[PDB]
């Protein structure tokens, strides 16, 4: 009674993408299946549904123009094939089965862990690594800028520095270029005697680039 | 169509706490409705169902109630695995979502560590500036920071990040970055970050001059 | 409105907007109308439960749709209800209507109670089927078999 | 789900029994008698899959009776016949089209 | 100069909510307000024109109503719906044909 | 009977000798009949005016047509009609048939009148508009607004209805 | 349902089966539904042997089938029929139902009768002409016609 989606996916403006979810441990044919987007932040939306026969198929007022949803009872498989995608469809996309109702109604018990879905349609960048200075207890930290897409690891001293430390998540530019920032905080006396060095590993990218901070007047 | 609102966006509880939240729809959509729960990360999960019947596998602690119009979820002990976003929903009509409420573990009031930061010059050197200021280890989690530039407050030109609560203090963390042109930095010579906390009798102010 | 095909006796559905030119429509003759009895589901096919899933709704219009076949059922109900002053819960049978045909067993079961709207329907959204009419609402003095109706294409000639 | 395999329907065959003979309403059956019998089973797949789809035909039909105001609506199954030859039919049949049926 | 620009219509409802739970009667609306609203304004031509075929077609309609001895006739649309298939494939289809709707 | 069809941004009339290829039928759902309230298209708005469309004619059966789509009407008119030796002038209202749904003012009209006639017809022959049922005669009772039937073509592609 | 065919004025065949490529219909109004009374057949146009054919039955309901078209009769029937205690035998006609529009003579008949039935029909199956509905059953108070019905095909 496991559900599995799509792993990781990629797309353009007005592109297409297929999400494939798979079933298994228990009958499929028998009950009716659907489509719920969880936007970053944002409460969850309900996509697409399609009956459990597959002879009924509903679409949101939103998405009934540019989506269509299908189904193989003997593949036991779900397809959400996604056209003309917008900005505003960037989602994580989970498939769900019926909690109690047989092919009657729309309860869900057991969800699928999630597809990413991004339509950002940004050219992928290596991130500007900037460090921030400590002043005059201190904190000291490193700044990520444009950079695309997700997701971008920060390590400091390889990982060595593991305690004290905030990763603050990424945030979203009208450039639509991502933006994120890592903080630590350390004795006002160790910043001297000690070197601190962030790691940015950008897989996409392919970007490690590790920057030293050092406070200077 | 039909939208259902939620009374608690952001509920602060503690373990073993009675815990009530009502959700009320627009119009009557009798006895058909449901409760999820959505951890970080995780997928979401059902809690109850019909608003009367309850799922296999769920603890027995949980209950809901109400009809027609009005609906109340209840929990008679709060524990460890119940700090998740919780939503509502109607079959009646539209498939609909609730705003959500997040349940929270910051009983205790904390001061919020402030440091401001000017931006690198290497950043300069791009021709981009970028003003951050940090606010750490602060619960409550309400918070209102306001930039000022040369005693003048900038709008729009903000955008704020808060942490989720970590599991050994127990305490969020917020950041603050105002992003300016390189001119636009050049011609204002002081800049200043403002921040207002529960914590602090007197909301303060971290600020620096320009080249400094 | 959902319909189902079938091909080499294996059911499967056609949705509308995909357009198959493979399957092949003759004649009106294919098509077809048929209910099919809740005894079937496994439903409880006592009286208690039964009287349970009923309920009285006003404000809402009788609808009627026909049904060419139907399933020989071991449980029909007919029903005889009055109110305390005597008055009728349920309308007079109207006009070419007539009772389930085939029934094992006919409950009759006469009794006062309170009648909270004008007329009858299926909490659950059964229809209530009798002699190749379906209707959301139960009359008065015929018996009646819970079910649902199907509209589907019969490959009878290749 | 609980499923019972074994069909057994009563209908109107309208072709199908064309003995005659009871055409003439004086000498015609009664409306008990018009029936005929047939059984259908030794399959798992229709049998069962025609409860399922009455099943799901219910929601669309619900909502189609409520929004026509004829009391008896008999001219359900008609629809679908237009609908199946419009979809084909009505647009411009383009020879070696997906829409189109036409094949050289 | 009488024409009302702006149309301000009721009407009922085919695909608008197939949500899966307002379709059964007694849960469902009363009669009264299952019915929706909309507006179709800004457009002189579109809707001043149209009132005009109404009242127009009044007068063929009638002569109809009259022909026919049903009651109630649900079926003039449907008629309609015949009446277009049979016009083209009604009659052999010729290829590049004036008549058939067939494209090389 | 004349049937109605939409261009891009344009109405054109289709007529029944004349063939069109283009015009694409993918289905029934696509067909629609809309009706629309006389009162809309200037006529002067108030009760004594509207005693004079309205007339009495026997001899004559009635006629049904069903109109899915209809107008809200900004008045609406009831009645309760009887003679002077209290019979009812209207007769009762069929089963299936209610009110007009949609009317912003109800105009209440309970008086005596000559009611000579079997049954009640619109001069001008506008038709009488139900709940989704057009009657050429008046019903006891029943709220109504006068008003047109039309037959239209809605195009799939982009929904400038349902 | 049968379905004759008027091509060259000689009547084919149409067997359901058959597929005529050359017939064509351009629209619904080629279509059409009429009515031929009985009198064309030579049967005797006189009440004593009308009164004969009909013959009470219960258990069958009425069905009603409509024809767009009719033929002048020079024979019609009119039926006011009560039992001894005065109850009627037939029920009252229904709404949208008229009496035949040409008729050449009128035979009403009053008198008592059986009525055990709750019906009348025909014993040899013609159908109860009235304005353009047929009906298996008589209907009291209502000038109505022997006949029979069909569809065909106009070029
Ligand atoms: C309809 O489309 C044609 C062809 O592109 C164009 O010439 C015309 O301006 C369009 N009309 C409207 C109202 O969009």
């Amino acid at each position: 009674v496991q559900l599995v989606q799509s792993g990781v996916t990629l797309v353009q403006p007005g592109g297409s993408l297929r999400v494939s979810c798979a079933a298994s441990g228990f009958t499929f044919s028998s009950y009716a299946m659907s489509w719920v987007r969880q936007a970053p932040g944002k409460g969850l939306e309900w996509v697409s549904a399609i009956s459990g026969l597959g002879g009924s198929t509903y679409y949101a007022d939103s998405v009934k123009g540019r989506f269509t949803i299908s189904r193989d009872n003997s593949k036991n498989t779900l397809y959400l094939q996604m056209n003309s995608l917008r900005a505003e469809d960037t989602a994580v996309y989970y498939c769900a089965k019926d909690h109690r109702v047989w092919a009657a109604g729309y309860h869900f018990d057991y969800w699928g862990q999630g597809a990413l879905v991004t339509v950002s349609s940004a050219s992928t960048k290596g991130p500007s690594v900037f460090p921030l200075a400590p002043s005059s207890t201190a904190a000291l930290g490193c700044l990520v800028k444009d950079y695309f897409p997700e997701p971008v690891t920060v390590s400091w001293n390889s990982g060595a520095l593991t305690s004290g430390v905030h990763t603050f998540p990424a945030v979203l530019q009208s450039s639509g270029l991502y933006s994120l920032s890592s903080v630590v905080t350390v004795p006002s006396s160790s910043l001297g005697t000690q070197t601190y060095i962030c790691n940015v590993n950008h897989k996409p990218s392919n970007t490690k680039v590790d920057k030293k901070v050092e406070p200077k007047s | 169509d039909i939208v259902l609102t939620q009374s608690p966006s952001t509920l602060s509880a503690s373990v073993g706490d009675r815990v009530t939240i009502t959700c009320r729809a627009s119009q009557s959509i009798s006895s058909w409705l449901a409760w999820y729960q959505q951890k970080p990360g995780e997928a979401p999960k059902l809690l109850i169902s019909d608003a009367s019947s309850l799922e296999s596998g769920v603890p027995s602690r949980f209950s809901g109630s109400g009809s027609g119009t009005e609906f109340t979820l209840t929990i008679s002990s709060l524990q460890p695995d119940d700090f998740a976003t919780y939503y509502c929903q109607q079959y009646y009509s539209s498939p609909t979502f609730g705003g959500g409420t997040k349940v929270e573990i910051k009983r205790t009031v904390a001061a919020p560590s402030v440091f401001i930061f000017p931006p690198s010059d290497e950043q300069l050197k791009s021709g981009t500036a970028s003003v951050v200021c940090l606010l750490n280890n602060f619960y409550p989690r309400e918070a209102k920071v306001q930039w000022k530039v040369d005693n003048a407050l900038q709008s729009g030109n903000s955008q704020e990040s808060v942490t989720e609560q970590d599991s050994k203090d127990s305490t969020y963390s917020l950041s603050s970055t105002l992003t300016l042109s390189k001119a636009d930095y050049e011609k204002h010579k002081v800049y200043a970050c403002e921040v207002t906390h529960q914590g602090l009798s007197s909301p303060v102010t971290k600020s620096f001059n320009r080249g400094e | 409105i959902p319909l189902g095909v079938v091909h080499n006796n294996t059911l499967q559905v056609s949705d509308i907007d995909k357009l198959v030119c493979r399957d092949k429509l003759s004649s009106t003759s294919q098509l077809a109308s048929v209910g099919l009895n809740l005894e079937g589901n496994g439903v409880a096919t006592d009286v208690p439960t039964a009287t349970k899933r009923w309920g009285f709704r006003a404000g809402v219009p009788p609808k009627v749709v026909n049904y060419e076949a139907g399933e020989w059922a071991e449980n029909c109900y007919n029903l005889d209800i009055k109110k305390a002053d005597g008055s009728e819960c349920l309308p007079e049978a109207p006009e070419g209507v007539r009772g389930f045909p085939r029934c094992r067993y006919v409950h009759k079961v006469s009794g006062t109670g309170p009648c909270p709207e004008g007329y009858a329907f299926h909490k659950e959204g059964a229809f209530f089927l009798y002699d190749r009419l379906a209707s959301t609402i139960i009359y008065r003095s015929t018996t009646f078999s819970e079910g649902v109706v199907a509209f589907l294409i019969l490959p009878e000639t290749k | 789900a609980k499923c019972n395999p074994n069909l057994h329907y009563w209908t109107t065959q309208d072709e199908g029994a064309a003995i005659g003979l009871a055409w003439i309403p004086y000498f015609g059956p009664a409306a008990e008698g018009i029936y005929t019998e047939g059984i259908m089973h030794n399959q798992n797949g229709l049998i069962c899959g025609l409860r399922q789809l009455a099943n799901e035909t219910t929601q669309a039909l619900q909502l189609f009776l409520r929004a026509t105001t004829e009391l008896r609506t008999f001219s359900i199954l008609n629809r679908k016949a237009i609908d199946f030859l419009l979809q084909r039919w009505g647009g411009t049949c383009h020879i070696l089209g997906p829409d189109c049926c036409i094949e050289p």
